[PDB]
């Protein structure tokens, strides 16, 4: 019942989904000590967040942001996808 | 040019139909062991040197010439699925 | 087949009181015949050097007792003053041409190989006239004119090929 | 061998130095040859007189300028990677407003290269190239109005690039424009800041043309005379103050502006000559006694209002004309670029003077090599006109060494607007070779100079021309000016002549640029020779006169690709100019003078002149070529042997006897084989492969530097992390691979350390010949900076002729090599002596190219005859002649074959007979004569040697000349399976031990695509490329015997799903009935 794929969807992400997809969130900038060669706790390559090193690029993460941002793409898109929607000054 | 090519261009509906055919057979053919084949008796694939082409040539050059013969049969929902491998790797070693 | 001069490294090079340059001299040498005298001579190798003014003929060689130079006069290099001519003729009996690099004949560590120049013939032309004798007009005259380096006269030469030719007749024995 | 030349025309005189357009160009530029005394003007000096004179009070003059002093020798500035320049010193002393000081101390400015025997310079190590350039000589010109058929235009373009692009347009609607940085404005302004009144003007004007009330027209402002510049000003966009400001103004003054040109011709000549007269100043200037007087605005206009109305002589000119398109030799562009670091360098004196500490300065604190330096620099290394010298050999490099491209500084000739000066112009004849162009695009932008044709003061190329009396032709000769040259009626050499008078009375001649009949009176002029209407390029075909000038376009510049092969043969026929060529070319080296020889050594040549001397001469033993090439000189003479002044010491890379020999003259039997010499296929007998025939010797050279990184320096030795003994062996030395060692691919000749030695990249190497290192005590080279040290290895090998090999004639028949049958079965002359090389006969028509079946045909002859021949370009050889000769060798060929014994062959006999039956012998006829008349056709028997029935029908034979190319089969062939991977992406790019897969392009997948091929495709699309897991999976079903994996999803499927991911992108991944479908 595995059959192949046939059709891509395309559409917003919920925050929600976005921590379904999301295994483990890093909240520091530490990319990987000098002193050892591994990663800085939860960094940037952490090997809880994402995987192994060894016998990892199909694990993702998040970054909660503290205060809610905003995806330009919405907004400076041509049609202010948003702007438009709420009738605001599309670009203004 | 290849063997009787024409005569199964005949056989298929689609020209696309026979290459896919050809490639489906010709694996189960090394994959399943060397000993699917039908015209094993007489007038199987040979070689130079030494006819060893007994054994193991080709794949497809297999798969065509078995096609040669009204021997097998091909369609779109003929066998069960899963019950492919199953029904093959049992009844060869 | 191979030579090796003592003040050398490769055969794009030159040797000082060298009037001719290394691939210069090197290609006189092919132009070169022997001749041996048993059919054991399958290696040989000559070797010359003089110095101050003179020509570098093929003869100056030391002899060699059963092989033979039919190649006297070959005007190989010439030195200036106090030449230093030292080398090493590697010389072999094989068949046709062969590549200098299909071989390589290392006679010594820094020695170059060459190019094979055996078949001791020049050109051959057969004229097949009308009849001479015979009560029919629609006959032949065959009358081949051979030429050979000198290693083997033309007679030489002839024999052999009709042989190899018999032998390959036979051949054609079990069927299949 | 002997020697015949069918030489008519009386070559008056020889050819002047193919160089010379180099050669004095770079000496007058700079005149050094003589002391200061002999004070010429034209370049480096006029330079100075220039921008030396500077007042700000600063007062400093040029007084003496001088040089010369080559820091390293010629080979040691290549090898050591130095400039070859010449340290360049000044002599100038300052004077004050307040009497007193004359400091004049040797103040120096950098060093300027230097020009090479040849003609060439050595900037950085390496050998390049200063090629001409042409343009409009930047005058006054008046063409058509654009679009509309209406009146005309007048057109002034004073260089450099810093001259303001003047012009004048005829605005119907009322007065007159004048286009200047994008804007036009009523001239009268501009007259009355010249001084010009409302009545001296009209009157003295428009007395003809009545269009004068376009002008006369400023009846509110013409009425204020010095005012008019203030207004003037309020033109420029700027929004300056209406003060003194005339900045602008005062710039196309006496300055710069205005070509500064020589006062005399330069500019003089598209003055005096085309409009008004004499030229006061330099150009359209004087800025004295604040008034304005310019006898230029006068004439321009003056000329306009004549064209626009009667006829004072039609003055429409032409664009292309090359009487009005100047050349840039090299002195012109160099001397150029130094007048630019001189206003650079005046720039800081200047400026060092506001702030100058009163009179305790003068030397240094007013000059900086820095400006100066930086311009030449500049322009012999990063100006796109110095280019690689291509010396693929000598001829080669002579070519490019006197090549012409129109592409420039861009102020004379663009890219996008030039399809109209591309087409060869009328005023080209004798001045531009039309079959000197490359192929490709840029064909026609870039073309060499032709023959004799030789530049002038100013660029225009002129050319040679006979003086006549009315039938009496002069043994004197002018260079005339393509302007003057319409200004008479020139007549064709080929005119028949009887000692010094015309023959014919309907003879040949070009009047105006055009073709016409005329008779033996109104012959002013006539041709010199049929050489000085091509360049040498095309001068060395043997019958141009029977090629078309496309395909001899071809044959000419193939000749430059041609390669130094080691047997050289002039060509059995020749044009005569092969022993010119090797001389002024340097290939070769001449005896000074006469004397006798004395030591003749491999290396060495020495002799004692007459005049109670001795020198010796360096011999170049194999110098690498910039392509990759031989360059020996194998010394033709011997010990003691009394010598003639210039007379032939060693021949140069490809010449042979004084004789130019780019190839070889191999036997040839045109005719169609096994389809073997199919489209341009070329068959070839083993027999020139076994006496060394076709073959030349390659260089490769491969360097190393020791860099110095922050993460310990790179060291050069032999410690190999690797402990590897197998290959340290020829390492013998601390680092460098021995000397005449066979490096063979993947060895190594150099060890790096931090293990990054130089191995033998893909391929091969050959053997070494000679290495050199640069340790860190620089005995005096510029090692770069981060460098501690540098090795050269300078490999090579031979190249014998093979399979992929590629081999055209000079009548621009290329071809490759298919199958090289043996002398056995190759098909022979009824006499032994087999053919050499098959052509195609298929290769002959289509391609109208019949020279070659002449130069067979009379090298047929050469071959019993044993000669070779000279035939002047269209002078050369006629068909009876040759005829003649040829028959005298049948009595040679065939003559033998009777006093031997042996008559006709049974063979020979059905042919003949099928060549009755062809209409090529006279039935009835002896065999004897109807072999002979056929051999007088160029056409023998000749048998198979396969099956030994010869071939019914003759088949021409001959020596042709042919010659093997640059592109060799080492530079091509790519045979890749499995190796390195892309570092970046994840593509298998080899470049050390393996290679690298040829791209796949769109096009050809688009291709696969239309095949149906989808698995074909996919696999390589991703199972050969990006998907390294399918990739390696596969390495494994393969070596286990197992079939090939079938990628579930391509790592480029599933990165690109959550690299979406990664940004909102909620790329759901659904099935056949909108369900989920694991992606992982």
């Amino acid at each position: 019942m595995k059959k192949e794929v046939r059709k891509v969807r395309i559409a917003l992400a919920s925050p929600e989904k976005i921590r379904s997809w999301s295994y483990g969130e890093v909240e520091k900038p530490e990319t990987i000590n000098y002193r050892t060669l591994k990663p800085e706790r939860d960094g940037l390559f952490d090997e809880r967040i994402f995987g192994p090193i060894k016998d990892r690029r199909y694990r993702m993460g998040h970054i909660e942001l503290a205060t809610p941002a905003a995806h330009i793409w919405f907004v400076k898109d041509v049609p202010s996808k948003i702007g438009t929607l709420l009738d605001l000054s599309a670009t203004e | 040019a290849e063997p009787g090519i024409d005569k199964l261009f005949g056989m298929v509906d689609s020209k696309y139909r026979l290459t896919v055919v050809v490639a489906k057979r010709a694996q189960q053919l090394l994959r399943h062991g060397f000993k699917n084949t039908v015209l094993e008796p007489e007038e199987r694939p040979k070689m130079q040197t030494l006819e060893g082409l007994f054994d193991d040539p080709n794949a497809v050059t297999w798969a065509m010439k078995e096609l040669l013969t009204g021997r097998l049969v091909f369609g779109e929902n003929l066998v069960p699925e899963d019950r492919l491998q199953k029904e093959m790797e049992r009844l060869y070693p | 087949t191979s030579v090796y001069i003592e003040d050398v490294l490769h055969e794009f090079s030159t040797i000082p009181g060298v009037k001719e340059d290394v691939v210069e001299i090197i290609l006189n040498l092919k132009e070169l015949v022997v001749r041996f005298l048993n059919p054991s001579l399958q290696t040989v190798t000559l070797l010359l050097k003089a110095e101050g003014p003179k020509e570098v003929k093929a003869r100056d060689f030391l002899p060699v007792a059963d092989v033979e130079i039919m190649n006297p006069d070959l005007h190989i290099a010439t030195l200036e003053e106090g030449g230093r001519l030292n080398m090493e003729v590697r010389v072999d009996r094989g068949v046709g041409y062969v590549p200098a690099e299909k071989h390589g004949i290392k006679d010594r560590i820094n020695a170059i190989p060459v190019d094979a120049v055996f078949s001791p013939v020049r050109r051959v032309a057969f004229q097949v006239e009308d009849t001479r004798l015979g009560q029919r007009t629609d006959l032949d005259k065959l009358t081949l004119r051979i030429w050979t380096d000198g290693s083997v006269t033309p007679l030489e030469a002839l024999n052999q090929a009709v042989e190899i030719l018999r032998e390959h007749l036979t051949y054609f024995s079990n069927p299949q | 061998m002997e020697i015949k030349r069918f030489g008519r025309i009386r070559e008056v005189i020889p050819l002047p130095p193919l160089t010379e357009i180099q050669v004095e160009s770079y000496r007058r530029a700079l005149q050094a040859d003589v002391p200061p005394e002999k004070r010429e003007n034209v370049g480096i000096q006029a330079a100075f007189r220039e921008t030396f004179p500077i007042e700000e009070g600063l007062v400093l003059d040029f007084l003496e300028y001088r040089l010369g002093e080559p820091p390293f020798p010629q080979d040691e500035c290549r090898e050591k990677d130095l400039t070859y320049q010449a340290p360049l010193y000044a002599r100038l002393q300052l004077i004050h407003k307040d009497t007193g000081l004359i400091k004049e101390d040797e103040v120096f400015l950098g060093h300027i290269p230097l020009m090479t025997e040849d003609g060439s310079f050595i900037i950085n190590g390496a050998d390049r190239v200063i090629v001409s350039q042409i343009h409009r000589s930047p005058g006054v010109y008046f063409t058509p109005d654009p679009a509309r058929p209406g009146r005309y235009i007048a057109s002034i373009i004073p260089l450099p690039k810093r001259g303001p692009w003047i012009d004048l347009e005829v605005e119907p609607n009322g007065v007159v424009s004048m286009k200047v940085n994008k804007r036009k404005f009523p001239l009268v302004l501009l007259l009355r800041v010249l001084g010009y009144d409302q009545e001296t003007l009209a009157r003295e004007l428009g007395a003809y043309g009545e269009l004068v009330q376009g002008l006369m027209d400023e009846s509110v402002f013409a009425m204020r005379p010095e005012e008019a510049l203030i207004r003037l000003f309020t033109l420029l966009r700027p929004g300056d103050p209406p003060k003194r400001d005339k900045a602008v103004a005062y710039v196309y003054g006496l300055i710069a502006d205005p070509r500064r040109y020589d006062l005399g011709e330069a500019g003089r000549y598209k003055a005096e000559e085309k409009l008004g007269i004499r030229l006061s100043g330099r150009t359209l200037a004087r800025f004295e006694d604040g008034e304005f007087k310019d006898e230029v605005f006068l004439p321009t206009l003056r000329y306009l209002f004549a064209l626009t109305a009667g006829v004072p002589g039609h003055e429409v000119d032409d664009i292309d004309h090359l009487g009005n398109r100047r050349i840039r030799t090299v002195g012109e562009l160099m001397t150029d670029q130094f007048r630019v670091g001189l206003a650079r360098l005046a720039r800081g004196v200047r400026e060092r003077m506001l702030m100058g500490s009163e009179d305790s300065l003068t030397p240094a604190k007013l000059v900086n090599s820095r400006p100066l330096e930086a311009a030449i620099r500049e322009f012999f290394s990063r100006s796109q006109l110095s280019q690689f010298k291509d010396e693929t050999n000598p001829l080669s490099s002579l070519r490019h060494k006197r090549r012409i491209s129109a592409l420039g500084p861009g102020g004379l000739t663009r890219e996008r607007a030039g399809f109209d000066v591309r087409d060869v112009h009328r005023t080209h004849y004798g001045r531009i070779c039309p079959v000197e162009t490359p192929e490709g695009a840029n064909i026609g932008l870039i073309t060499s100079l032709a023959a004799y044709a030789r530049v002038d003061e100013l660029g225009f190329i002129r050319t040679p021309y006979r003086r006549v009396v009315g039938g009496v032709v002069t043994d004197e000769v002018v260079y005339m000016t393509a302007t003057e040259e319409d200004r008479y009626t020139i007549a064709q050499a080929n005119t028949p002549l009887e000692g010094n008078r015309i023959a014919a009375e309907r003879v040949v001649a070009r009047r105006k640029g055009e073709p016409v009949i005329v008779s033996p009176e109104e012959v002013e002029f006539m041709d010199v020779s049929p050489k000085q209407v091509f360049s040498v390029n095309t001068n060395l075909i043997p019958f141009l006169e029977h090629d078309d000038a496309n395909r001899a376009l071809m044959g000419s510049n193939m000749q430059t690709q041609a390669v130094p092969l080691i047997r050289a043969q002039a060509p059995v026929v020749m044009t005569g100019l092969e022993e010119r060529v090797v001389r002024d070319s340097l290939a070769a080296l001449y005896a000074e003078e006469d004397g006798e020889v004395a030591k003749v050594d491999g290396n060495r040549i020495v002799v004692r002149y007459e005049d109670g001397r001795l020198v010796e001469y360096p011999l170049r033993r194999f110098y690498r070529s910039n392509q990759g090439t031989a360059l020996d000189q194998r010394p033709r003479v011997v010990v003691g042997q009394r010598v003639r002044k210039g007379d032939l010491l060693a021949d140069g890379p490809a010449s042979e006897n004084g004789f130019l020999a780019l190839g070889q003259n191999v036997l040839v039997a045109i005719m169609p084989f096994d389809g073997y010499n199919f489209e341009d296929a070329i068959v070839i007998s083993e027999e020139l492969l076994k006496r060394d025939f076709y073959t030349s010797i390659h260089i490769e050279r491969y360097e190393i530097e020791a860099r110095d990184t922050k993460l310990g320096p790179e060291r050069i030795t032999r410690d190999i992390p690797h402990l590897s003994e197998a290959a340290l062996r020829d390492l013998d030395e601390e680092g460098v691979v021995r000397i005449g060692a066979e490096v063979k691919p993947g060895d190594i000749l150099v060890g790096r350390t931090s293990d990054t030695s130089l191995r033998v990249p893909p391929g091969e190497g050959g053997i070494v010949v000679r290495t050199v290192r640069l340790r860190r005590g620089d005995p005096g080279v510029e090692l770069k900076p981060g460098v501690r040290e540098v090795v050269r290895v300078y490999v090579a090998q031979k190249r014998k002729l093979q399979v992929g090999d590629k081999l055209a004639n000079r009548h621009g028949n290329k071809g490759v090599v298919a199958k090289i049958l043996p002398v056995e079965d190759m098909p022979h002359l009824p006499d032994g002596t087999p053919v050499d090389v098959i052509l195609n006969p298929l290769g002959v028509p289509s391609r109208m190219n019949l020279g070659q079946i002449l130069e067979t045909h009379l090298g047929l002859a050469g071959y019993f005859l044993g000669q070779r021949y000279i035939s002047p370009i269209f002078d050369g050889a006629k068909e009876p002649e040759i005829k003649e000769l040829l028959a005298q060798a049948f009595e040679v060929y065939f003559g033998k074959r009777k006093g031997e014994g042996f008559g006709v062959d049974k063979r020979e006999v059905e042919v003949l007979r099928r060549a009755e039956k062809l209409g090529l012998v006279t039935p009835g006829k002896t065999p004897e004569e109807q072999l002979k008349e056929l051999f007088l056709q160029g056409k023998v028997v000749l048998y198979d040697g396969r099956t030994g029935e010869p071939i019914e029908g003759p088949i021409v034979v001959g020596q042709m000349f042919i010659m093997k190319l640059y592109h060799m089969v080492e530079d091509k062939m790519h045979a890749r399976s499995t190796g390195p991977y892309s570092l970046i992406t994840q593509q298998p790019l080899g470049g050390k031990a393996q290679f690298g897969g040829q791209r796949f392009g769109e096009m050809e997948v688009w291709a696969l695509e239309a095949y149906g091929a989808a698995h074909t495709l996919q696999e390589m699309l991703t199972l050969k490329s990006d998907d390294i897991e399918g990739r390696n999976a596969a390495y494994e079903a393969i070596i286990k015997g197992e079939d090939v994996p079938e990628p579930s999803v391509p790592e480029s499927f599933r990165v690109l799903v959550k690299e979406l991911q990664a940004l909102a992108l909620d790329v759901q991944t659904l099935d056949e009935k909108d369900n989920p479908v694991d992606i992982f």
